[PDB]
């Protein structure tokens, strides 16, 4: 999921953009997989 | 073109680490890639020649640590969890 | 049993006791 | 907190006693060892001249478009050259090019 960056895959983030402005895209992908593994984590806390 | 061991690989492009082994996956009479359930490139046809190179992840693995109190001993015993460790 | 019928970072532990203990 | 692995489980335990038991600390990791890269040998230099070193360059409403593929390209040179008063990338980074 591209989580609004504008790429799914971090590889292409880092050979692509210049490293000065790629945090914003990183960051993205960082806070929607974030939040994906939180409802995961308490999801299964629930089924245990 | 070397494989059977952990390369970082760059096939026109594609990027990635992992052990491309030699795989007679199907015909792919004109595709090129090979996925999976995931955004995984699984396989891969050569831009030079054209061959099926069948692409695996490098091994993962945990690190647990047997040992008694240390007020006992001081020996312990490494674990590396799901590693046929025939490679350390 | 007959009845009853990846690679990013995630594992499976096998458990502790195997069918033959249990 | 690198010695030797009774000193991870000392850090992970963050005290100077660990009792008995299994401690996971870390994880293992396989280092590639080389980077094997391939590319098509077919080179035909694409003439960025005709398209730089031009003579005429058409109307803003009937604007000039060319198409490019099958090029061994090199914009080294493009970058290198200070001829030029403007040069401005989006979304690429010029030096990665
Ligand atoms: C045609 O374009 C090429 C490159 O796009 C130009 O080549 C360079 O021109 C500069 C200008 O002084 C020289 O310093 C370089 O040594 C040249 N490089 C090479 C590889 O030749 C060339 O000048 C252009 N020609 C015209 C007539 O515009
Ligand atoms: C160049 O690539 C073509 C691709 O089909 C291959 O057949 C040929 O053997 C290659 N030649 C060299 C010199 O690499
Ligand atoms: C572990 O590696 C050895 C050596 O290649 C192999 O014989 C064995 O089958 C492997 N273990 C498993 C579970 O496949």
């Amino acid at each position: 999921s591209n989580f609004g960056a504008i790429s799914s895959v971090l590889n292409d983030i880092l050979s692509r953009l210049d490293p000065p402005e790629a945090e914003v895209q990183i960051d993205r992908l960082i806070t929607g997989r974030l939040q994906s593994l939180q409802t995961y984590v308490t999801q299964q806390l629930i089924r245990a | 073109l070397v494989k059977n061991k952990c390369v970082n690989f760059n096939f026109n492009g594609l990027t990635g680490t992992g052990v491309l082994t030699e795989s007679n996956k199907k015909f792919l009479p004109f595709q090129q890639f090979g996925r999976d359930i995931a955004d995984t490139t699984d396989a891969v046809r050569d831009p030079q020649t054209l061959e099926i190179l069948d692409i695996t992840p490098c091994s993962f693995g945990g690190v647990s640590v047997i040992t008694p109190g240390t007020n006992t001993s001081n020996q312990v015993a490494v674990l590396y969890q799901d590693v046929n460790c025939t490679e350390v | 049993f007959n009845k009853v019928t990846k690679f990013n970072g995630l594992t499976v532990l096998p458990p502790l006791l195997t069918d033959e203990m249990i | 907190c690198a010695l030797d692995p009774l000193s991870e489980t000392k850090c992970t335990l963050k005290s100077f006693t660990v009792e008995k038991g299994i401690y996971q600390t870390s994880n293992f990791r396989v280092q590639p060892t080389e980077s094997i890269v391939r590319f098509p040998n077919i080179t035909n230099l694409c003439p960025f001249g005709e398209v730089f070193n031009a003579t005429r360059f058409a109307s803003v409403y009937a604007w000039n478009r060319k198409r490019i593929s099958n090029c061994v390209a090199d914009y080294s040179v493009l970058y290198n050259s200070a001829s030029f008063s403007t040069f401005k990338c989006y979304g690429v980074s010029p030096t990665k090019l």
